[PDB]
């Protein structure tokens, strides 16, 4: 069964009344361990709980394998089970080997409905639901943002005749629309903070605190689902504006917050950088001007010398620049960004402050948090390698504390760090042109490079690929074309690779840009593995990112190539 | 009008910041108060935060607007401190891009300014007037002046009939403060294409006095301005904060200054069960093999212990080290990764040396026209290590001048009516190469080695290294070379080099093991042993150019000193005793033997 | 041996805190517990507790009214000398008598303390204001102190009005430096 | 003479800042110390049985964090008394062995109090036993010998310095002063001095002059 938009407080009623007791506690919530909106949702639900004085435990997760390990070693006395970032697109049931009967308690004819010790909550933003878990199951319960009653009545009316049962006709007609169904890529629709947040206020619970952890996780979606932030704006700037006092005129005190709406720019730690760093590790910025070789630095150079900044100015750190440029940037990006085609660069975000503390933009927390979360600090090694990995997570969990900032500038200091890697790395890429190009897709893999060990975590690999497809692939009005990301480590000789759908020029408007593209990496590899026999692996949840030996990679790329299902 | 309002906002600002619920600066300045320390350290970073306007004023015209801080720190200690007291001093510090020294110039005037570079000199303390009293000769009318000294004051010229300058001073009222002039240099990495590096005159004021010795890099804060000494100025530096790597007043007195979270690190570091093993490999971790050489190194910056006996002799405390060998062996890297590490060291070719480079010179001031002593490297280098590269290279007049350095830790002179015994307590790591350039095997070790055997008795360790092609060594070295060009451990197995320099200081500043008899005697019978083997060794034809003497006991108690302190171990067992032998052994011995 | 060095002769800032959240406080209940389960507590009275009504003056201990306060079931009705006013008039008062103590209560430091941590909306007056205020009245009383600590003898000492907290603090100094007085001058006899 | 919990409360807290603060060890309240004790396992009785049979939740944390901090109260106190015993063993057990003394370790001490010190001197005396005192001669055999060059028996600061605030009774002992508040008038024999003890008044006094007050309860060690 899913639950409404409206239901969400009937399930959080729910969760007190069952598991809710001083005696002993009965709530666990699993974490997907590498992902921010994942992290912010659950900062937001575990503060809920305290405040109800609810006993709980988090364990975050990586992986489908470690899920199945942390489920079996769970205890009777869990009622209420929280699956917070993942699990929507698998069956939990099947996966799971959940015997709805071992799991029963009372069962009462007249009601025809059973009771079950144990409660499982979903709250996955990616799609499409598996019908399994949507309309067949009971003991799954999905958080469901509308898509159910919006768009698959017909794909659950296939499914509910389906499980109802000349014959063969009609059987065939609804499963062949539900493996039309089954067919799509896999994308993401929502954020699970916003969710989190549409439940807060049905229980009225909403402040500042929960609206900024609300802003983090929806602005981690930008860098990848555009169109997500720009659906899902408008409702946190009328939140904003709600939730702000309505008299500014007061002087700043040791304690006042401050959360406005002011201009953000496309650029990398504008406000913790100089702005010659800002500008010359982004991504847009990067892509319009081909940084990565030397006419791209002459006309970096070129641009600011005819905004009137010199370079020395440019170079010093945002604190210290110098007032009057810092107070005309508006003005000049306004009258030269168009000359470069960096329109695009102007923006509005959202910045926090704290008396007489820095302010910070959103997306520069984000990076913050993000950069804590990869570098921050056979079976074997892997094992450790994730251990490691669910260990950073909680450095990211106590950076979204005001008290602890020094681990907020520890990950300040890190972002910068990689992107400075990443940075290197694309441009070593570009240099050596290793992005072969095949009709289907494109593809390019690392082998010898100089920061080989960074790109073992998914979420680096991710950076570097997000770096290359913006630039010279999201410019240069060539077709889009998947991309193929790959790299190698030694200590354990095997591949990690990642599959990354094309994204449409940013800030450009159309009716095809509103189309979204569909990630269809994740059912060729499937099938891909089925089918050969390479021992791959498919465990972690993005799965459009697997780990392939050594030896496997120019078969599973000659069947890849061969499949045409990308 | 305007002053009033800047002192009553920085007073706001003192009285009024606050991060989380200590009010910082207020704090500070009790503290400060109570130990007889008036001055305030203020982080700009912390201004800006406040009140940007407040940081527009302080840039825009920092010497009108500093004292109006001065004034305002003085007025709310006053308020702090006494139940109804000099003016205090402001230091600053701030994170701005550091401008490289030569970059300053007319751009940069009258404006703070950020730079680093290296102190090459410093002057003696004068004194400067703060509250001057003044009477009039003819009239006698006393009157009383406040000076600042931040430069854009005089006596008045006219009285308050009476004659220009009519004032004059009267000294048992007034007030001074304590002034001092330094030469700051560019870091040589930053100096550009051949070009002579340069210096820059600066100045500092009360407490930032007596704070950096000549050859210690710095970082300073202050503001670029300039003073007539026609259409011209002279450029100099006012001192406003000084930000050094190296303790320097711990170094200087017997007292030490490190935090108890610093004392508490170095502790459990010093309880680590091998942490022998941790600074041998943090030493040149890019220079493959060479272990016993950086086990010598170690000990020769851990140094030994010096004993002041009763009667007045004094016993040397330092460990000098050898390198004669072929080249390609890495000596000058190591030597140069030393001149890196040691909390003080100088870096001096033989080549390039002379007599009085390296211990004192006479030099006569040329308006006094009295003579005056300069230092040289083994007097700047004092309480440290001297690397004299090229050994070998140097000559005979120069060389000699260093036997009294080494051996007596003194430099005398007699010269131009200067009569004086300094101080110089350094130990010297040499390299040299042999006479032919390789030690040639078919001839004598006499022949190989030009040193006579008075220098060669003061070296406590002599290391022998000779090239041998080995297919698997040369292997190991190439690849090792080779990831080392195409290319952080840090997981206990080494330690930065300022971890290690500061453990370095603490050590030699903390303890001072002793040998305990068992030690004695163990150390007795090798020098017998190694007394008789060596005259056992002895040919006709030649005697043993390498020397065996009682400073070679005194060597070894040394090292066995200094590997005790390596652990912070008040006595110095057989353990120690065993280490020390093998690394005599190793070096000595075996330069001896062949 | 059973007790800590650190705990020995003198008490730490956390049982300075423990000895303060036994005294009484008012508050507003946000709940009516009274009838028209029941506390039975064995350390204070429960009375109070369950005759308690809605928007209606009670009195409680401070642990139970932080408790309280944690589920939003109470708001704490701050203490009167903890106003704008009442702190400037007490810093008048110290400041025009250097000999005396201003007659502040006896838990006015670890109190105030508590009640900015724990409770920040329940003050009608800005808490910055409080803050300074209490700075002010703090380091007023450390110059006090500084002066009184001259004239340590081996007779008695007085030292009237002072806090818990700065009696704490202050403890081991005065206590060692006028036993070894005394043992001086015992020897001396 | 039994009132209420909240005065049997405040008299366990008033003994255990007493302890804390005083050089000495104080006499057991033994009473009270038994009704302290029976009324926690009564009342740990009662949270059970309230816990196995929501606005029933409040009250349950509460009486649990009653229980803690009368536990932790308790604890510290007993564990200091321990500590005391355990500096005074010697002093204890020359009381006990004298006759002519008019205290009792059995009153001046519990039974856990009694059996935990007889034991850790018999343990102490072995193992001094078998290490050290076996081989010096006869006459310097003894742990406690009063007539050597030092007294190995280690007696209680009677004068060390404690802050004290005087409360008054709950008296012949009271009288005014000139300025007509109440006071307390005590001497000290070595200086021949006379101090006048204000009510509501803190002190820093010696602790064998205000022994008799602080017994009586007319004052309180801060
Ligand atoms: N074991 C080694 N590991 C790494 N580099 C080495 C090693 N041995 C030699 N080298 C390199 O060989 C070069 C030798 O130059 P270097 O000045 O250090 O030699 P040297 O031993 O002082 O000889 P010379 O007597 O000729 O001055 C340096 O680049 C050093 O880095
Ligand atoms: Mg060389
Ligand atoms: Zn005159």
């Amino acid at each position: 069964m899913y639950y409404g938009i409206s239901q969400f407080s009937e399930a959080y009623n729910k969760i007190l009344r069952n598991s809710s007791s001083h005696s002993s506690c009965q709530l666990v919530i699993f974490v997907s361990c590498l992902n921010i909106d994942a992290l912010c949702a659950t900062k937001m639900l575990s503060l809920l709980f305290k405040k109800q004085l609810v006993q709980s435990q988090i364990v975050p997760i990586f992986g489908y394998s470690e899920l199945r390990r942390h489920y079996s070693q769970l205890d009777d006395n869990i009622n209420s089970l929280l699956l917070v970032g993942f699990g929507g697109v698998i069956d939990l049931e099947a996966f799971l080997e959940i015997d709805p009967q071992e799991y029963v308690i009372d069962t009462d004819e007249k009601s025809g409905e059973q009771s079950f010790r144990r409660d499982i909550y979903v709250l996955d933003a990616h799609r499409p639901w598996n019908l399994d878990n949507i309309f067949g199951s009971q003991i799954i319960q999905c958080f469901d943002d509308g898509t159910v009653d919006d768009t698959l009545g017909e794909q659950k009316e296939a499914y509910y005749k389906l499980l109802e049962l000349q014959r063969k006709k009609q059987i065939h007609e609804y499963e062949g629309v539900l493996e039309e169904y089954y067919s799509q890529g896999t994308t993401v629709v929502n954020s699970i903070s916003a969710q989190i947040y549409s439940l807060l206020s049905a229980i009225g619970e909403t402040n500042l605190s929960n609206l900024w952890l609300n802003i983090l996780g929806t602005t981690s979606l930008d860098i990848a689902y555009a169109q997500v932030y720009n659906r899902l704006y408008p409702l946190l700037q009328d939140e904003v504006k709600r939730l702000t006092p309505s008299s500014r005129n007061s002087v700043k005190t040791p304690d006042t917050l401050t959360l406005n709406i002011q201009p953000d720019y496309y650029l990398f730690l504008l406000r913790h950088s100089s702005l010659y760093d800002s500008f010359y590790y982004s991504n847009y910025v990067n892509a319009k001007l081909s940084l990565w070789n030397e006419n791209g630095k002459k006309r970096l150079h070129k641009m600011f010398a005819r905004m009137g900044i010199p370079l020395s100015t440019a170079q010093e750190t945002w604190l210290y620049m110098d007032h009057s440029i810092k107070r005309e940037l508006g003005i000049i990006f306004d009258k030269n960004l168009d000359r470069y085609g960096l329109q695009d660069i102007i923006r509005d975000g959202f910045v926090r402050t704290l008396g007489y503390r820095g302010s910070i933009s959103a997306s520069e927390f984000v990076e913050a948090l993000t950069a804590l979360l990869e570098v921050g600090n056979s079976a074997q090694k892997l094992t450790n390698l994730r251990k490691r990995w669910v260990s950073n997570f909680w450095l990211s969990w106590d950076a979204l504390d005001d008290r602890k900032v020094e681990l907020l500038n520890r990950g300040i200091q890190l972002a910068q760090d990689l992107q400075r890697a990443i940075f290197n790395t694309g441009v070593a890429i570009l240099e050596k042109k290793l992005i072969k190009h095949l009709r289907i897709y494109r593809l390019c893999v690392l082998q010898d490079g100089p920061d080989l060990d960074l790109y073992r975590n998914p979420l680096t690999l991710l950076r570097l690929g997000n770096w290359l497809i913006e630039c010279c692939a999201e410019s240069e009005d060539k077709q889009l074309l998947p991309m193929v990301l790959a790299s190698i480590d030694e200590n354990t000789d095997t591949y990690l690779v990642a599959g990354l759908t094309p994204r449409y020029p940013r800030g450009l408007d159309t009716i095809h840009t509103k189309k979204p593209i569909l990630n269809n990496f994740s059912m060729a590899f499937q099938q891909i593995t089925a089918e050969t026999d390479a021992k791959v692996r498919i465990d972690n949840f993005e799965s459009s990112i697997i780990e392939i030996r050594r030896e496997d990679l120019s078969p599973f790329l000659e069947k890849l190539t061969l499949s045409g299902l990308l | 009008d305007d002053n009033t309002e800047i002192i009553k906002s920085f007073k706001n600002f003192i009285l009024e910041f606050r991060l989380d619920s200590q009010f910082i600066y207020r704090d500070q300045l009790r503290n400060n108060i109570l130990v007889k320390n008036y001055s305030l350290t203020v982080n700009m970073e912390h201004l800006i935060g406040y009140n940007e306007d407040i940081y527009k004023k302080l840039s825009d015209e920092p010497s009108d607007i500093i004292p109006l801080f001065e004034t305002a720190i003085t007025q709310v200690a006053k308020r702090i401190s006494i139940l109804s007291l000099p003016t205090f001093q402001l230091i600053l510090n701030s994170n701005a891009n550091q401008i490289p020294l030569r970059d300053l110039d007319s751009e940069h005037v009258s404006k703070i300014v950020r730079l680093s570079g290296i102190i090459i000199s410093t002057s003696v303390l004068s004194s400067r007037a703060t509250y001057l009293s003044i009477m009039c000769r003819n009239c006698r009318h006393t009157t009383s002046i406040t000076i600042n000294n931040f430069n854009s004051v005089s006596l008045p010229r006219s009285c308050l009939n009476c004659g220009p300058d009519p004032y004059i001073i009267i000294h048992e009222s007034s007030k001074f403060i304590d002034q001092q002039f330094l030469k700051l240099q560019e870091i040589p990495e930053l100096v550009p294409v051949g070009e002579m590096p340069r210096n820059l005159t600066m100045t500092c004021d009360r407490y930032l006095t007596n704070k950096v010795i000549p050859g210690t890099r710095v970082t300073i804060v202050g503001i670029y301005s300039i003073y007539n000494s026609v259409a011209i100025r002279t450029p100099y530096i006012k001192i406003l904060g000084i930000q050094s790597d190296v303790e320097t007043s711990s170094i200087w007195n017997s007292v030490t200054m490190f935090t108890e979270e610093e004392e508490e690190e170095f502790l459990q570091l010093s309880r680590n069960p091998k942490l022998y093993e941790i600074l041998t490999n943090s030493i040149a971790p890019s220079i493959f093999g060479n272990e016993d050489i950086k086990k010598a190194i170690v000990c020769l910056l851990m140094g030994g212990s010096k004993k002041i006996l009763p009667d007045g002799m004094r016993l040397r405390g330092d460990i000098n080290v050898l390198l004669l060998g072929d080249p390609g062996t890495a000596k000058s890297q190591l030597l140069k990764f030393v001149e890196k590490v040691s909390p003080i060291a100088v870096y001096t070719s033989g080549k390039g040396s002379s007599a009085a480079g390296l211990t004192a010179s006479v030099q006569r001031d040329p308006m006094t026209r009295e003579f005056y002593l300069e230092g040289g490297a083994m007097v700047l280098a004092d309480g440290g290590v001297v690397c004299i590269d090229e050994f070998d290279k140097m000559r005979d007049e120069d060389r000699v001048a260093i036997h009294e350095a080494m051996e007596q830790q003194t430099i005398s002179i007699a010269k131009a009516g200067i009569t004086t015994v300094l101080n110089s307590r350094t130990s010297v790591l040499a390299a040299a190469n042999p006479i032919y350039g390789r030690y040639d095997d078919l001839k004598s070790p006499g022949d190989n080695i030009d040193f006579q055997t008075t220098i060669l008795s003061r070296f406590d360790m002599i290391f022998i290294v000779k090239d041998d092609h080995n297919e698997e060594r040369d292997i190991s070295i190439a690849n090792h070379v080779i990831n080392i060009h195409t290319g952080q451990e840090e997981n206990g197995s080494e330690i930065s080099i300022e971890k290690m320099k500061r453990y370095i200081t603490y050590c030699r500043l903390k303890c001072a093991p002793r040998l305990s008899p068992q030690a004695a005697e163990k150390l007795s019978s090798n020098f017998v042993t190694i007394r008789k083997q060596l005259l056992i060794n002895e040919e006709s034809t030649e005697r043993s150019s390498i020397p065996i003497t009682i400073r070679q006991l005194e060597a070894i108690i040394r090292i066995t000193e200094s590997l005790a302190k390596l652990e912070l171990s008040p006595i110095a067992q057989e353990r120690h005793v065993d280490e020390a032998i093998r690394l005599f052994q190793a070096s000595t011995m075996d330069a001896a033997s062949q | 041996m059973s007790l800590p060095a650190h705990l020995q002769q003198t008490f730490s800032p956390e049982e300075i805190q423990f000895i303060v959240e036994n005294e009484p406080i008012k508050i507003f209940p946000r709940i009516t517990t009274r009838q028209k389960t029941r506390w039975q507590l064995i350390t204070t009275d429960d009375k109070a507790l369950n005759n308690m009504v809605a928007m209606r003056s009670t009195e409680v201990v401070l642990w139970i009214a932080l408790l309280l306060k944690q589920q939003s079931k109470c708001s704490i009705v701050a203490p009167q000398w903890l106003t704008t006013k009442e702190l400037d008039r007490k810093i008048q008062y110290e400041k025009t008598h250097p000999d005396r103590f201003s007659e502040l209560p006896w838990n006015w430091l670890v109190l105030a303390r508590i009640l900015f941590n724990k409770a920040k909306d329940d003050f009608h007056d800005p808490i910055h204001e409080l803050r300074g205020k209490i700075q002010d009245l703090r380091e007023i009383r450390q110059i006090k102190v500084l002066k009184g600590l001259k004239y340590l003898n081996e007779s008695h000492l007085q030292l009237d009005n002072l806090s818990l907290l700065e009696i704490n603090e202050l403890r081991p100094f005065i206590t060692e430096i006028m036993d070894k007085l005394r043992e001086i001058h015992t020897a001396s006899l | 003479i039994y009132v209420s919990p909240q005065q049997d409360f405040s008299d366990l807290m008033k003994s255990w800042k007493n302890e804390r603060c005083s050089p000495e060890l104080l006499p057991y309240p033994h009473q009270l110390m038994k009704r302290l004790l029976n009324r926690i396992s009564m009342q740990s009785q009662l949270i059970e049985n309230i816990s196995m049979g929501n606005e029933s939740k409040l009250p349950l944390l509460c009486m649990e964090t009653e229980l803690e901090r009368l536990k932790f109260v308790i604890r510290s106190y007993i564990r200091c008394r321990l500590s005391k015993i355990d500096k005074f063993s010697l002093y204890l057990r020359q009381l006990n062995e004298d006759e002519n003394s008019l205290i009792s370790l059995t009153d001046l001490l519990s039974k856990d109090e009694i059996k935990y010190h007889d034991t850790h001197s018999l343990i102490w005396l072995k193992l001094v036993n078998d290490s050290i005192l076996k081989y010096m001669p006869e006459e310097l055999q003894a742990i406690n010998d009063t007539e050597g060059s030092v007294n190995m028996i280690d007696e209680p600061d009677w004068n060390k310095f404690v802050f004290i605030h005087v409360n008054g009774p709950p008296d012949p002992l009271l009288q005014e002063n000139e300025f007509g508040k109440p006071c307390y008038t005590v001497t000290i024999p070595d200086l021949k001095e006379e101090v006048e003890l204000t009510i509501g008044s803190i002190y820093v006094m010696r602790y064998e002059v205000i022994r008799d007050l602080l017994r009586d309860d007319k004052v309180a060690l801060i």
